[PDB]
């Protein structure tokens, strides 16, 4: 029996060590979170915001060519 | 004039549509299955009780 | 609120104000148009050719988006004319600044000769 | 000093190709 | 009897110098801009012409770097960091890309992508080639500026990012003009409700309306867009660390593992399914082409809602293959990584540092199991979460978010180094 | 102007089953139609 | 020498993705043999014709009409379920030929004719991740009785 459970073990082992490794090494950081909660929409929001923007010198312009 | 026609249509065997649409079978068999553990499964609780 | 946060507010109300938003809303023009190409085809149009008292949607965004680059330049040079500012940056301020305002105006001229055939011809 | 003038002049410049094309 | 190769060709490419200065981010703020114009401009300037404004540029300066990546396994990077080879392996790749891109240029115009191949004019070709090769070397030397610091590292990186912000984000309100075949409709999604209101009295029609728009989509996709781009920053942040001496720790990386793959196993996938397609039981296709029959099709990705109601039992082939290679194909990346136990090893060598507690020399053993181990959530479950996002049909995320928002997070731990000197200044 | 249709209204046709079949004529004319037979 | 009509068997009504069944009828006025080949349907933009939007499957008839004789021919479509609301135009044609071989259409019709989960799946539960939050409100606000003064 067990030859055919050699195949199992790397499998058993993997994860759950690697679970074990996991959460015995990457503890929440919930409230530093919160902090860098409200940034990260800013951040984004603000550098879309960038392009958002700067296209619209362009649509009219390829008129030049393509808009008659 | 002339009606619509249907067109070719197949009619199933009547054993063919037995095969593809036959519900009363499963209620009867359900009991049939019963009768091959009757004696271990009283057994071994009866055992058990008189042992737990 | 302090008053930069209030005329912030105004430059993007003057910003939707002037690319004549209650224009759209109420005439709802299309964005760009579309004429017939000599093989039939529709090639699209930005702008309401002839009609100075007609757009489309995005033609007014465009124009206004001149309009604000050149009124924020001055704004970018004013702010450039600091001495705490440290001169790499400063000769920046006097350039973005700078080609903000020649190029928004100049962009606008040749967007309003195309609108017009003829004017100041 | 330069490396602005280096990255981007040519290129706003380079516009002109497709400014005729 | 190939770095004897380089030498005919190496430094006579410009290069930049490095600054004996404190630069500061207010300073870097117009270098960084520099690079937004340039790249936006490429991204905004070229019925077919009509499409158009709805094809190389940066991707060669990824993909060949990437690949000389790949071929510094067998040791053959191991001809090692020194002053005579101090930038070298970049190098290389400064021209081995240059070239390449020429090449695909070349071929494609030859193809004539858009043009009948000499009826438009042969000038066209010229045009093309300066084009490309002043596009993409410019590209490639501001990403070397931002590497030397007048910014910050990659470029192309934050580029692609701020792309995919547009492409993303664009699409909730721009106010842009789309015609159904009905009359007058929006690009941006939202902002049609206000329209809406004013239309009809049919709340609840104009409520559904944000479940159905089925090209530039409804909103309900974007909804869950939001929800994803959301949820990863949680998974990302965390990482773990291990004291290190000559109070002061090495934070052991953790999604690292997450950033090379992906883009190979997508590709993979995708590129052998286009090789089927065009050489051709194995796989037949219906009109974007997609799969309809052979291996191929009980192989496709049953991105459809409709996949689902119509049979799951499909889906399992396409798990077992697309996850399945992030469970084991990708174990390999050790050597693309260059981070297997005996080379961690020698990179703590070279920094010369070692951890408390046991031997410099058993720490291989010490750092095994975490080095296999990283593996796994690190970076399978990245994929897995892609694909939620994909079915679940965030648009375009579950590429982009992975990157963008990572490269979102490493910004703002820059800003928070430099903002906060403001702060606590 | 008569129009007619034949339909079946099995969803199977069954051996030894009852088969249904239902024959619909409508007067599209002007005037009436007179001594309407219908064969099958 | 042909003439046809048309008869919708539940009314000129408009259902989105349901069954619409109409009756053509074929009238052979002429001396000769006709052949009624196909019958196709297809909505196209009101405002032109030659734009088609959806094509709906042909039915091949192929079925002969002696002279002075009358035939009908019943068929159904289904308008898509994005149509809900939209005027389009219906076109019936009825393509038949003659024994030599002649092709005829008619436009026997040529006329502008006008899940749950969705609503559980969030609008429903948005009111149910709300109890979680009365809940989390009052484990976090309640705490605001700290700061009096004496």
């Amino acid at each position: 029996m067990d030859q055919v459970m050699q195949f199992v073990e790397p499998s058993r082992q993997f994860v759950k060590d690697s679970i074990r490794l996991v959460k015995r090494c990457t503890k929440p950081d919930r409230k530093e979170f919160q902090k860098i909660a409200m940034a990260t929409a800013i951040g984004f929001a603000i550098m879309g915001f960038i392009g958002f923007f700067v296209k619209l010198i362009h649509i009219p312009i390829n008129n030049i060519i393509v808009g008659g | 004039g002339s009606t619509s026609a249907p067109g070719q249509g197949g009619i199933l065997a009547q054993r063919e549509f037995d095969r593809r649409f036959s519900f009363l079978d499963w209620a009867a068999f359900g009991v049939m299955t019963l009768p091959s553990i009757g004696i271990p499964l009283l057994l071994w609780y009866s055992s058990k009780r008189k042992y737990d | 609120p302090s008053a930069m946060t209030v005329y912030a507010l105004v430059v993007v109300s003057y910003f939707l104000i002037t690319g004549g938003i209650i224009y759209d809303v109420i005439v709802e023009p299309p964005s760009v148009g579309s004429m017939t190409d000599e093989h039939g085809h529709q090639r699209p149009v930005a702008f309401l050719a002839y009609r100075v008292n007609g757009q489309y949607i995005m033609e007014g965004l465009a124009s206004s988006f001149l309009f604000t680059m050149g009124g924020l330049g001055f704004i970018i040079l004013d702010r450039s004319n600091a001495p705490n500012i440290p001169k790499l940056n400063r000769f920046l301020l006097l350039f973005i600044g700078f080609v903000c305002v020649l190029l928004s105006f100049f962009m606008a001229r040749v967007f309003m000769r195309m609108k017009l055939p003829g004017y100041l011809m | 000093p330069v490396p602005v003038l280096v990255m981007s002049l040519l290129f706003i410049a380079s516009v002109f190709m497709l400014h005729i094309w | 009897i190939f770095l004897e190769v380089i030498k005919p060709f190496c430094v006579i490419l410009p290069e930049i110098q490095k600054p004996e200065r404190k630069i500061q981010f207010k300073e870097k703020v117009l270098w960084t801009a520099i690079t937004l114009f340039i790249f936006l401009v490429c991204c905004q300037i070229p019925f077919y012409w009509m499409r158009v404004i709805l094809e190389l540029g940066i991707s060669p300066i990824v993909t060949s770097g990437l690949i000389m990546q790949l071929l510094a396994g067998a040791k053959i990077i191991e001809v090692g960091d020194t002053p005579k080879d101090r930038a070298l392996f970049n190098g290389a790749q400064k021209l081995f890309g240059m070239i390449i891109t020429i090449g695909q240029s070349i071929v494609y115009v030859m193809t004539g992508m858009y043009g009948d191949p000499s009826e438009m004019g042969a000038g066209i070709c010229l045009l093309i080639t300066i084009q490309l090769f002043v596009a993409g070397l410019i590209v490639l030397l501001l990403d070397e500026l931002l590497q030397k610091g007048y910014g910050l590292g990659s470029g192309i990186s934050l580029f692609i990012a701020t792309n995919i912000c547009e492409t993303i984000v664009w699409k909730a309100f721009s106010p842009t003009t789309v015609n159904t075949g009905r009359g007058m409709e929006f690009e941006g999604a939202i902002i049609a409700l206000f329209h809406l209101l004013a239309t009809r009295t049919d709340k609840v029609r104009a409520l559904r309306e944000a479940f159905y728009r089925q090209n530039l989509p409804n909103l309900m996709n974007l909804i869950a867009t939001i929800f994803v781009f959301a949820v990863v920053i949680y998974f990302q942040g965390f990482r773990v660390d291990l004291p290190i001496k000559s109070y002061n720790t090495y934070p052991i990386k953790l999604f690292y593992t997450s950033n090379i793959p992906i883009i190979l196993q997508s590709a993979l996938v995708s590129n052998l399914y286009v090789i089927s397609q065009m050489l051709s039981l194995l796989g037949t296709w219906s009109d974007r082409a997609y799969p309809v029959g052979g291996l191929c099709y009980y192989l496709s990705p049953p991105e459809s809602f409709g996949s689902v109601l119509e049979d799951p039992v499909h889906a399992v082939v396409y798990i077992v293959f697309m996850l399945g290679s992030c469970a084991f194909f990708s174990k390999t990346w050790i050597e693309v990584s260059g981070s297997s136990a005996k080379d961690v090893a020698k990179q703590l060598k070279e920094q010369q540092m070692v951890m408390r507690g046991h031997r410099e020399t058993s720490m291989v053993h010490e750092l095994n199991r975490y080095i296999p181990t990283a593996a796994a959530f690190g970076g399978l479950c990245i994929g897995a979460l892609s694909v939620l996002a994909d079915f679940l049909g965030a648009i375009g995320s579950g590429t982009g978010i992975l990157l963008a928002v990572t490269i979102i997070y490493q910004y703002f731990e820059i800003f928070v180094k430099e903002q906060s000197e403001v702060g606590s200044m | 102007r008569l129009l007619a249709s034949k339909s079946l209204l099995n969803r199977y046709a069954v051996e030894g089953r009852d088969l249904t079949l239902q024959y619909n004529i409508y007067n599209v004319g002007s005037s009436a139609a007179l001594d309407v037979e219908l064969s099958d | 020498s042909a003439d046809t009509t048309i008869l919708f068997v539940k009314g000129e009504d408009f259902p989105a993705n349901n069954i619409v069944k109409f009756l053509v009828g074929f009238t052979n006025k002429g001396t000769e043999d006709f052949i009624v080949e196909s019958l196709d349907a297809s909505f196209r933009y009101p405002q032109d014709y030659q734009f088609y939007i959806q094509n709906f499957t042909a039915l091949p008839l192929n079925t002969v009409v002696p002279p002075q004789r009358q035939a009908t021919f019943e068929y159904s479509f289904i308008p898509a379920e994005p149509m809900g609301g939209r005027p389009f135009g219906l076109v019936i044609n009825l393509n038949y030929k003659d024994l030599n071989g002649n092709v005829f259409q008619d436009a026997v019709f040529n006329q502008t004719v006008t899940d749950g989960e969705t609503i559980f799946m969030y609008m429903f539960l948005a009111g149910l991740g709300l109890l979680v939050i009365v809940g989390l409100h009052q484990l976090l606000e309640s705490r605001k009785r700290k700061r009096p003064i004496q």
